[PDB]
């Protein structure tokens, strides 16, 4: 996790054989490619959605 | 807020105004549909309070306004320990009826103690809300808002008399001019990480507002992301 958070957009956890496991917030799961985080509902936390 | 700018309609969809026997006194965060984050000198009495969330011009109707009364008030429970020192100033307002969430009403997120303090480290955040412009002076009527730079501690600590304690930090500019003022206390500061806000302070005290070589101080979230997750859940 050390360089850039692992690439995990939001939480990242040192795991095993110096692998990485990327986590999100409530609100959002995380993505297919492992490391982003897509919204899980209508309205997730943290994000202007107006523009 | 003193030199700031003002902000768009539901930039800040987290913010909220709260009104009492005076109006517009403090700020706040939305935990979630039912909750609300502020400082608990906001609150230190009881009298009865109400939240607008959705708000952005004090004085006009945009129709985005939604207003609950506060049906609990649960301040940290090490605030007062010491008499006005302001560690540990935050509190917790449940409110009557939950918001509905849409664009201008959407919670601020809160990441583990140890992602909050990480972000607030990136070393820079936004506080936004409608309190006083100029020390001293009248509060705003559109939402405001200002990028502060994080402080060093060293920098702080010489600052002021006052005690700056582990549970606070410091933010703002080495020249002065801008800054929170009364009026914002409660009112969110906030580190976006890749669009997404976080909840990294919460406004609470200073010397005067804006003045060179004084800072504003914070409560400094990571300290008490713990308690504010056990006390807002929902169920
Ligand atoms: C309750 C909240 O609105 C204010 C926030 C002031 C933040 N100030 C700056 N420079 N960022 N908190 C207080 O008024 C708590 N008391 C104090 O800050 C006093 N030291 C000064 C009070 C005053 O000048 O009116
Ligand atoms: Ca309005």
């Amino acid at each position: 996790c050390n360089i850039k958070n692992g690439r995990c957009e939001q939480f990242c956890k040192n795991s095993a054989d110096n692998k990485v496991v990327c986590s999100c917030t409530e609100g959002y799961r995380l993505a297919e490619n492992q490391k982003s985080c897509e919204p899980a509902v209508p309205f997730p936390c943290g994000r202007v959605s107006v523009s | 807020v003193v030199g700031g700018e003002d902000a768009k309609p539901g930039q800040f969809p987290w913010q909220v105004v709260l009104n009492g026997k005076v109006d517009a006194f403090c700020g706040g965060s939305i935990v979630n549909e039912k909750w609300i984050v502020t400082a608990a000198h906001c609150v230190e009495t009881g009298v009865k309070i109400t939240v607008v969330a959705g708000e952005h011009n004090i004085e006009e109707t945009e129709h985005t306004e939604q207003k609950r009364n506060v049906i609990r008030i649960i301040p940290h429970h090490n605030y007062n320990a010491a008499i006005n020192t302001y560690n540990h100033d935050i509190a917790l307002l449940e409110l009557d009826e939950p918001l509905v969430l849409n664009s201008y009403v959407t919670p601020i997120c809160i990441a583990d103690k140890e992602y909050t303090n990480i972000f607030l480290k990136f070393g820079s955040g936004y506080v936004s809300g409608w309190g006083r412009v100029f020390h001293k002076g009248r509060s705003a009527l559109v939402l405001q808002y200002l990028r502060v730079p994080l402080v060093d501690r060293a920098t702080c600590l010489r600052s002021t008399k006052f005690t700056i304690y582990n549970n606070m930090f410091c933010a703002g500019f080495h020249e002065g001019g801008r800054d929170s003022c009364q009026g914002d206390s409660g009112g969110p500061h906030v580190t976006e990480v890749e669009g997404t806000s976080f909840l990294t302070g919460i406004i609470s005290w200073g010397e005067e507002c804006a003045m060179k070589g004084k800072y504003g101080i914070y409560t400094k979230v990571s300290r008490y992301v713990n308690w504010i997750k056990e006390k807002t859940k929902l169920t």
